[PDB]
């Protein structure tokens, strides 16, 4: 089965030097050609670079010219992009694929994505709030929970109910910068035959910084 | 001039075949002397428009304010208007003359730009210097005292000029207004110069079709030699075809190093009329056109010259 | 280059009708009888998906009610019947000139019935209390369109700063969306208050919800 | 550059000018195999190893296509008497691809299986089965002795010896007519001047070599009159576009780049040629589609430089050479002295905005020189000097003062 795989989340300073990753297997590495796109919030994809990974030819955008620099290995089936002083607008997502040949080229199989955050803030361990009503008014049947994750960098953080017993009435909130620190908020909604009976606990696990917070609600 | 080729060896006798390569080296310098001879060629083709374009170092240029014996000398000069330097006439010369297997086409040292910057300069000391501008330093003579003087040499006092001048510019601006009409009507007068890219074209589309051919052997490509026939039997058949294509090469540097020899010896002779009958007075007959001689007009051609003789009849 | 436009920008297509979003080409993209063009549809948190290649054709595992047709630089992707699991963005790509360009998107929404948001405020917990700090966050669900404005009073005066809101994108089944209100206070402007007022303006609604506890 | 110039001169110093020392060159990187994917195999077994064959006068044609074969029996395992080969390489079945196919059967004696080949004339090679001088094939031959022979001799197999005129090759003949080489009429029996001329084989495997029958199956292979009937058997590679490769399509190789085709195509076409009678578009066997192909490595080398008692610099100059993408230097290949004339881009040289007399030419009006630390610098002809003089009709300019100049000039005899 062949499957792209790429880290989550990497933290660079404007200024220096980025490196990604993207991991080829299933495939002879020389044969497919790799590309790199780029997909901003509200703007769409943007195309950056295609190189031969056998020659190390390398294709580039206009605009794109001199800020990436594309390379390649061989040897452990990797290709590499290198960005060169990234910016605020910069920060992207960036995707990695694998374009198969029949006349028009298509692009078959996808990576699993790569969030790059530029600044110069520090790494910072999330403390979870939990949010409760502490009361109820009986003027409905469905009881609803809260979760707060707030102090917290680089974005994202991914929040599970009961660790991923309930994958129904869940909602994903954005984060929202202040003062160099991400907070964005979590609910979910239960039957009220649900949490009396059991027991409806946050799970927080940050993977950036390897902590793991678990709370009660 | 011509127009100046190159032959690469490699890409015109082998199919970029590594088989190929190896039996060219036993064959040495058969396209070694190919290429040079064409590049002996190529040039002479520069020494060739040194010594007709620019007969001096020295430019010279038309003051703005024109009047000179009473003529219309418009067509012959370039047009400052233009951001390229031609005049009335050469606007009737260059327009009426009009995939990569190694053969290139070199580009001239001298652009067709930079001949009407020599042309310019030698139509200018015609009439302004007179003919001292090639003999020395340049003179200056008015343009109505030097109709006089080439009429003496030609046994005509001063009589004739000065008491029909106002009838000279009723014959002199209706005959040169007779060879801007021929030339934008016909085109059979710069025949000559369309042969010498009829030349070329016809040279150069013959020996593009030399690679269809099979020479006797049984396939013409030299990949389909070595991916067919056994590696004893592919060693005749590809030596076949660099034996026809050698024969088929040296004739078209045999054919043009002998139109280098005819083309030199006619810029010999355009050396020699820029030297008699433009540059100084010529008393000849029928050297600088028929009748007696006057003064002569270069124009700028596309591989050539055009001559504008005046002449007394 | 071949420049993609493709027009609108988003398009809300109830259940069971058919959308018809065009991908338009500044230069022909037909050559050798056959055009270049690809169609991609990105779910969001997931990367997109290839769906149509050469327009005649259709990909095995995509299902039917995805087909394509046009020639030259019109193009028509036809979307029908609608379902629930298609709203996403959509994208056209040609492979043909050096360098590759991508076009400007079309988001498809799903267009339902409206529906009244629920307004729930929470008190903060007292492990935050004991920090410093305290957190009184109102959570606003289940409304449709996503137009909607949230208000914060507390005894009768309104504030301003210190308020985040948060909105997500359209739901894949109920097709309706999520705003979450976070106001961060002082302890000390915690114990000096009591009422804390969570009030919601949407179109159906003609007075504001008013959700508000005492401590 | 300064050491490409003396292998090409063969001398040890370089003198003053312009020279041309190699060509460029782009060397390709993978090699592009398009090959049809068929899921039948071919059934070679019926026509090899049956019991009962044909004879020389009517055989049994046979057209094998759209399937995938197994060469690997005629060549690589071989457990046979003779095997021969005359157009297509034994070690080259794998590769080529053909027309059509007639496998032709018939049982042969020893004595006359040397008479099937090019250009042969004999009992069995006029009247029953020729061969022209352009056919290809192969001929595969098995002693079969040990199987279909009898000891009283083996009637069932028969041919015929007599025939009025010569018979046309490819064609069977079914004619039982009795062979009359005098005027009396023989009515289809024998009599004066009446021979049978349908006799029967010798075959016993108890004598010598002459006796024993063979089985040999002719190949027929016939070269670029249509596409491919089934393919050579090897692996398949991708679709590589816009980069310099190697080709091998259906065996017919090449070097270039794939680019879309706005030109028609037609479906019955593999392969057609351009002006330049090269290939310059090529059909998928898989799908039906048209690349067009453009040639590499095109353009030339050539180099300026002073000679080698003044200076080791040495100016590079490409003619003919897209200088966007850019010999085994890399080292002049970091940039920001390129500048771009007509001719091509010059690395190694710094333009300059004066106009000055130069000595080393190059073409379209820009030049050369060596001028001042010292490094070559390019830029454009001078004319010379400029000269203006305002001029009237009354004035006049006749010179005071005179010298004598002597000039030489030099003819050779």
């Amino acid at each position: 089965q062949v499957q792209l795989q790429q880290p989550g989340a990497e933290l660079v300073r404007p200024g220096a030097s980025v490196k990604l990753s993207c991991k080829a297997s299933g495939y002879s590495f020389t044969r497919f050609w790799m590309n790199w796109v780029k997909q901003r919030p509200g703007q769409g994809l943007e195309w950056i670079g295609m190189i031969h990974p056998s020659d190390s030819e390398t294709r580039l955008n206009q605009k794109f010219k001199d800020k990436a620099t594309l390379t390649v290995d061989k040897s452990s089936t990797t290709a590499y992009m290198q960005l060169s002083s990234p910016t605020s607008e910069d920060s992207a997502v960036y995707y990695c694929a694998r374009k198969d040949y029949d006349y028009d080229a298509w692009f078959a199989y996808w990576g699993q994505g790569t969030l790059v955050t530029v600044s110069a803030a520090k790494t910072t361990p999330p403390s979870v709030y939990p949010l409760a009503p502490g009361s109820a008014a009986q003027t409905n049947s469905m009881v609803t929970l809260g979760c707060l994750v707030k102090g917290y960098f680089p974005e994202p953080v991914t929040v599970t109910w009961n660790s991923g017993s309930l994958s129904s009435g869940v909602h994903t909130f954005p984060a929202v910068l202040q003062s160099d620190l991400y907070t964005l908020s979590s609910s979910v909604t239960v039957p009220s035959s649900t949490w009396p009976s059991e027991t409806v606990t946050c799970n927080v696990a940050h993977p950036a910084s390897s902590t793991k917070v678990d709370k009660k609600i | 001039s011509m127009t100046k080729t190159s032959v690469d060896c490699t890409m015109y006798i082998c199919g970029d075949s590594t088989e190929c390569s190896n039996l060219l080296l036993q064959y040495g310098s058969f396209c070694t002397q190919l290429k040079r001879a064409l590049t002996g060629i190529a040039v002479e083709q520069d020494k060739n428009t040194q010594e007709v374009f620019a007969q001096v170092k020295q430019i010279y240029k038309t003051p703005p304010i024109k009047y000179f014996g009473g003529f219309n000398f418009s067509q012959i000069l370039p047009d400052p208007s233009k951001p390229s330097k031609r005049s009335f006439i050469e606007d009737l010369l260059f327009n009426k003359v009009t995939k990569f297997k190694g053969l290139t086409v070199l580009p001239p040292l001298l652009t067709d730009e930079m001949i009407a910057q020599y042309t310019s300069a030698l139509l200018a000391g015609t009439i302004t210097s007179g003919w001292t501008f090639g003999a020395g330093a340049a003179l200056q003579i008015p343009f109505a005292m030097q109709m006089a003087y080439r009429f003496n040499g030609i046994g005509v006092t001063q009589n004739v000029l000065y008491e029909n001048q106002k009838l000279i510019a009723n014959q002199f601006n209706s005959a040169i207004g007779k060879i801007q009409d021929s030339l934008s009507s016909t085109a059979s007068a710069l025949g000559k110069l369309q042969d010498v890219v009829n030349h070329n074209a016809q040279a150069l589309n013959t020996l593009v079709k030399q690679l269809s051919s099979k020479f006797g052997a049984i396939s013409s490509v030299l990949n389909d030699i070595f991916s067919r026939l056994d590696p004893p039997e592919a060693e005749v058949q590809i030596d076949r075809l660099i034996t026809g294509r050698l024969q088929s090469l040296q004739t078209y540097v045999t054919q043009q190093l002998i139109r280098a020899a005819e083309i030199r010896a006619s810029a010999n002779l355009a050396a020699t009329k820029m030297s008699e009958c433009v540059l100084g007075q010529s008393k000849r007959v029928d050297f600088c056109g028929k009748g007696y001689h006057l003064m002569s007009f270069p124009q700028s051609a596309p591989h050539g010259v055009v001559f504008l003789h005046v002449t007394y009849v | 280059d071949i420049v993609l436009t493709q027009s609108p920008a988003s398009l809300a297509v109830s259940l069971g009708q058919r959308a018809t979003i065009s991908c338009r080409a500044s230069k022909s993209v037909s050559a050798s009888v056959y055009s270049y063009m690809h169609w991609y549809q990105q779910k969001p948190g997931q990367p997109p998906k290839l769906l149509i290649y050469l327009a005649s054709s259709l990909e095995s595992g995509v299902p039917a009610r995805f087909s394509g047709s046009g020639s030259g630089t019109d193009f028509t992707l036809n979307i029908h019947p609608v379902e629930e699991e298609d709203a996403a963005t959509y994208y056209c790509h040609h492979s043909r000139e050096l360098p590759p360009a991508f076009g400007g998107g079309t988001k498809l929404e799903i267009k339902r019935a409206d529906a009244a948001p629920t307004v729930s405020i929470f008190p903060p917990s007292s492990e935050q209390l004991t920090s410093g700090g305290a957190s009184v966050v109102c959570f606003l669900n289940n409304f449709y369109p996503k137009d909607i404005n949230v208000k914060w009073k507390i005894d009768g005066s309104e504030r301003q700063n210190g308020v985040l809101n948060s909105w997500t994108d359209q739901d894949s089944k109920d097709s309706t969306y999520s705003m979450s209100s976070t106001l961060t206070l002082t302890k000390d402007e915690y114990e000096r208050h009591n009422s804390y007022t969570c009030e919601a303006t949407h179109k159906t609604s003609t007075s504001p919800i008013v959700k508000s506890f005492n401590r | 550059p300064l050491s490409e110039t003396k292998c090409t001169l063969k001398s040890f110093t370089v003198e003053k000018g312009i020279y041309q020392t190699s060509n460029f060159r782009v060397q390709p990187t993978e090699s592009i195999v398009r090959f049809p994917n068929i899921t039948n195999l071919c059934p070679f077994d019926e026509v090899f190893n049956a019991t009962r064959f044909a004879s020389v006068y009517a055989w049994n044609r046979k057209r094998i296509s759209n399937c995938v074969a197994d060469y690997s029996v005629l060549y690589n395992l071989a457990p046979f008497f003779t095997f021969k080969c005359y157009g297509v390489s034994p070690t080259k079945l794998n590769d080529l691809c053909f027309t059509n196919v007639y496998a032709d059967s018939f049982v042969i004696r020893g004595d006359e299986v040397r008479q099937i080949a090019p250009g042969q004339t004999g009992n069995i090679a006029d009247y029953n089965y020729k061969l022209p001088d352009d056919f290809t094939g192969c001929v595969i031959a098995w002693n079969s002795n040990k199987l279909d022979s009898k000891v009283s001799g083996n009637y069932n197999y028969l041919y015929r010896l007599f025939r009025k005129s010569n018979l046309k090759p490819f064609e069977r003949d079914i004619s039982t007519e009795i062979y009359q080489a005098g005027n009396k009429p023989c009515n289809g029996v024998a009599g004066f001047n009446c021979y049978f001329p349908l006799r029967s084989y010798s075959f016993r495997p108890t004598y010598g070599v002459g006796h024993q029958p063979y089985r040999v199956v002719v190949l027929s292979f016939e070269l670029l009159h249509a596409p491919a009937t089934v393919c050579g058997p090897k692996k398949s590679t991708n679709l590589v576009k816009n980069k310099c490769v190697n080709f091998n399509f259906n065996g017919l190789k090449g070097t270039g780049v794939l680019t879309e085709s706005n030109k028609k195509f037609l479906p019955f076409q593999q392969f057609g040629r351009d002006i330049a009678d090269t290939t310059d578009a090529v059909r998928d066997p898989q799908t039906l589609e048209i690349l067009d192909i453009t040639p590499c490595s095109f353009g030339g080398v050539s180099v300026i430089t002073p000679g080698t008692n003044t200076s080791n610099q040495v100016a590079v100059l490409y003619q003919g050479v897209n200088c966007t993408e850019v010999p085994t230097w890399r080292v002049y290949s970091t940039g920001s002295n390129v500048f771009q004339t007509r001719a091509g881009c010059l690395i190694g040289a710094e333009y300059v905005n004066n106009s000055y007399e130069c000595d080393i030419p190059i073409g379209a009006g820009i030049c050369a020189s060596y001028q001042t630390s010292q490094s070559i610098i390019a830029y454009t002809m001078s004319l010379g000097a400029e000269n203006s003089v305002a001029y009237s009709n009354n004035s006049i300019a006749i010179p005071t003062n005179f010298t004598i100049s002597v000039t030489t000039e030099i003819l050779p005899v």
